[PDB]
């Protein structure tokens, strides 16, 4: 993996 | 936005699409070209291809169940259109190239005629 | 393998695939969640969930053009899900979580869940 | 964007 986008 | 993203996403859903093919659950078409045929969901083919799309949101074709391609394309080609579609990988080689840029021509598969337009001048 | 590979493509099929859903184009079920409806496509929904991916596999539910699911399920829960599903983008809240990690317990969305619980730790 | 995978 989960990230910013 | 507050969004996160989940990187793999895209790719594990193609990834189930192309398994979902390959035991051949919730295919709906089924393409035949030069009297060989391949079932697909017609959704990943229009999220591929203008030519796919331009058939499956017309009011007529839409309905059908088998579309026959032009016999001059070739199967291998398709084929391994069909795999990147599905996969986001092209077996480009030596061999192939030409025939798989005639089918993507054919298909409306810009991104992958670039490609295979960039390898030729590159042999050249 | 010999392969090259298109990096967004994969994140290219699932936008056209939400843009298909937008126009409501090929979409397949309705999905009923408190008297609100949502379309889609079940491709999309079995790629991206545990529950989804059991009912469209079985041989009867298979058929179903309208699935109800559980009337105490938080449609905006939901929402934020099929959202996720067809983008890759969970917009997740303070306000919202304990519902978005509900819905994705009942969905089967083991990525999901497993990021709720990580933010709900974080919190404590 | 082509990458190698
Ligand atoms: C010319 N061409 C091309 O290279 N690709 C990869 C194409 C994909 C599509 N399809 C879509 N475009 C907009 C909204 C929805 C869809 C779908 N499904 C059409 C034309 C394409
Ligand atoms: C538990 N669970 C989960 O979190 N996701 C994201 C899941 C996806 C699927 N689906 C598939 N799995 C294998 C082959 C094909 C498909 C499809 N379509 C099933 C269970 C899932």
């Amino acid at each position: 993996a989960w990230v910013i986008p | 936005d507050s969004c996160i993203q989940f990187t793999r996403h895209a790719s594990d859903v193609l990834l189930n699409l192309n398994r979902l093919r390959s035991r051949d659950i919730l295919t709906d078409v089924v393409i035949v070209v030069s009297r060989e045929q391949f079932r697909a969901h017609k959704t990943v083919l229009m999220a591929c291809s203008g030519l796919f799309y331009s058939i499956f949101t017309d009011q007529l074709k839409c309905n059908l169940s088998v579309i026959n391609l032009d016999p001059e394309i070739n199967p291998e080609g398709f084929c391994i259109l069909l795999d990147f579609m599905y996969t986001s990988r092209l077996n480009l080689r030596e061999g192939n190239i030409m025939a798989v840029m005639a089918t993507a021509m054919y298909l409306q598969m810009e991104h992958v005629v670039d490609t295979c337009r960039k390898f030729i001048k590159a042999s050249e």
